[PDB]
RNA sequence: AAAAACCGUAAAUCCUAUCUUUUAAAGGAAGGAGAAGUCGUAACAAGGUUUCCGUAGGUGAACCUGCGGAAGGAUCAU
RNA sequence: CUUUUGAUGUUAGGGUAUUGGCCUAACAUGGCUAUGACGGGUAACGGGGAAUUAGAGUUCGAUUCCGGAGAGGGAGCCUGAGAAAUAGCUACCACAUCUAAGGAAGGCAGCAGGCGCGUAAAUUACCCAAUUCUAAAGAAGAGAGGUAGUGACAAGAAAUAACAAUGCAAGGUUUGUAUUGGAAUGGUGGGAAUUUAAAACCUUCCCAGAGUAACAAUUGGAGGGCAAGUCUGGUGCCAGCAGCCGCGGUAAUUCCAGCUCCAAUAGCGUAUAUUAAAAUUGUUGCAGUUAAAACGCUCGUAGUUGAAU
């Protein structure tokens, strides 16, 4: 006799949005990106 | 189950004094069936 | 009913899927070979397995065993015609030994960037995909293709390419040039 | 595929301490009772 | 040609019997799970009567006792 | 177990296209069985094959081909070279259609399609052009078959950029990286060649046709197993998460969110089943004093194994 509290904390959770960012670069790029940024820059 | 029985490391109920209860449950059952049919 | 058209897998996936220094070594060979995701390194290893498989079982047999020198020689002229085999092999031990990147060598964009044209792996890649270049009076746009050892000295730009004596440039640009050259004089 | 009898809340094992929300449902195969859990945080409320 | 009879092939229905599967049920008796419930202290220390086995009887319960075994004993030993 | 009611065999016959207990008459008492008969179960059509496989193995095979069987369930029959035929007939049972009530007519487990059942499966499309069959055999038909439609069942290839300059970082004037700014190219729209039975698709050619290339990639996670945050808010044994171990009672690396990161990627989760993992079914190849497991003991038939020459 307590389910008058199913979706208390997704209830109470403050809202936020999402914002906008860049576009998310995907494919072989992605993977370029990652590559370079693992073998290049580090020294 | 098998010829483990007792072997109290669990610190149970003693497997002869088990053994004794169940016999006379069957028992008890036995004559149950017999009365019935 | 059913038709009878054959078809099959070409990359097994690889298990344990998270073991770091597989993922780190993977990410070296697309990195470097500009390929375009892990499935194409695992249809590598796959293919590579089939030719080890086959090798490995002719290994087993004894010489002058006649599936020997039939199956085998089919083997090592293959190899030899695809190129991962130069002429110093002889024996199927040298085929045991091949290895990623010795068959990532022949990819065409691999091939292309090696022979100039596109300055990059990437850039060669996205020109074969805007099928900028040809094999020798074939133009193919599947930057997998691999090359054998009688067609890396006819690889160069497709003929109906912009860059192989086609249509030159941006013809929106080109209009706008010659209209503003029209309209100023 | 079934239908709800009824929501029902069931208690968590003794270390834990939580009241999950599950759903009793009557099979259309065979009409036999069952209790399937409802996943998700505030799904119970979002079945009838 | 209808029609009929007789052997034969023989659907189908009914009776009876058996078997298989499912299922109701007063009452009875288990097992498992839950909670801080009640009563005791059985086992683990020589667990405060060493423990256990088979068997038999008894008791609110764990259990107790008799007979014969075992050490997995608390003894590898005048 | 079988054997009155054919079970096993003999003799004679009947019947068949032919042999035969296939059936009849007489006679005999045989026939099978722990090397599993006779029964029961199968969510069992068999095989060619499929998945997984180091080698063994384990599981699957309704389903392209072959063989078998069936046309709601049984039985019977005509024609015919060939049928116990079912888009042939006859009857019964169960369904079910029209009827003027007297009577007629039915069989989608063929192709579409509908209902129902369900977790679970497409268009009441086009054509005989290809393959091939039937005919009185170019020329007619063929829901055989082919074509298209629906189709993230599976399978293959493969976009979501690339490049040059400064500014920044790293290095002795080489790499990565926010600005600019021109090329390349598909997706898409249109016309055409072509293809096609017709059409569509592919391919090819010509016009348009990318800068936030808005022509924007998602799914699942970030304590361990297991790659990736003790970052920030909310909740505070509640809500919830969690395959397992576990997290949650005010610093939650695990819940609910934002950011970031990780993995796979036009694919990614979930459920169930199955295979490997499993040398946890062990012939290869397990274990049995104490973890599960040497029969209380001996004899003993079947079985298994057996000195040398």
């Amino acid at each position: 006799g307590s389910l008058a509290r199913a979706g208390k904390v997704k209830n109470q959770t403050p809202k936020v949005p999402k914002l906008d960012k860049k576009k998310r670069l995907t494919g072989r790029a992605k993977k370029r990106q990652l590559y370079n940024r693992r073998f290049s820059d580090n020294g | 189950h098998g010829a483990s029985r007792y072997k109290k490391s669990r610190a149970k109920m003693r497997w002869k004094w088990k053994k004794k209860r169940t016999r006379r449950l069957q028992k008890k059952r036995r004559k149950m069936r017999q009365r019935s049919r | 009913p059913k038709s009878y058209r054959n078809y099959s897998k070409t990359a097994r996936n690889p298990k344990r899927p998270f073991e770091k220094e597989r993922l780190d070594q993977e990410l070296k060979l697309i990195g470097e070979y500009g390929l375009k995701n892990k499935r194409e390194i695992w249809r590598v290893q796959y293919l590579l397995a089939k030719i080890r498989s086959a090798a490995r079982y002719l290994l087993t047999l004894d010489e002058k065993s006649s599936k020997r020198i039939f199956q085998g020689e089919a083997l090592l002229r293959r190899m030899v015609r695809q190129g991962l085999l130069g002429e110093n092999e002889e024996k199927l031990d040298y085929v045991l030994g091949l290895t990623l990147p010795k068959l990532l060598e022949r990819r065409l964009q691999t091939k292309v960037f090696k022979l100039g044209l596109a300055k990059s792996v990437h850039h060669a890649r996205v020109l074969i995909r805007q099928r900028h270049i040809r094999v020798g009076k074939q133009m193919v746009d599947i930057p997998s293709f691999l090359v054998r050892v009688d067609s890396e000295k006819h690889i160069d730009f497709a003929t109906t390419s912009p860059f192989g004596g086609a249509r030159p440039g941006r013809v929106k640009r080109k209009s706008l040039k010659k209209q503003k050259e029209k309209t100023e004089a | 595929k079934g239908i709800v009898v009824e929501k029902v809340a069931i208690e968590a094992k003794q270390p834990n301490s939580a009241y999950r929300k599950c759903v009793r449902v009557q099979l259309i195969k065979n009409g036999k009772k069952i209790t399937a859990f409802v996943p998700g945080d505030g799904c119970l409320n979002f079945i009838d």
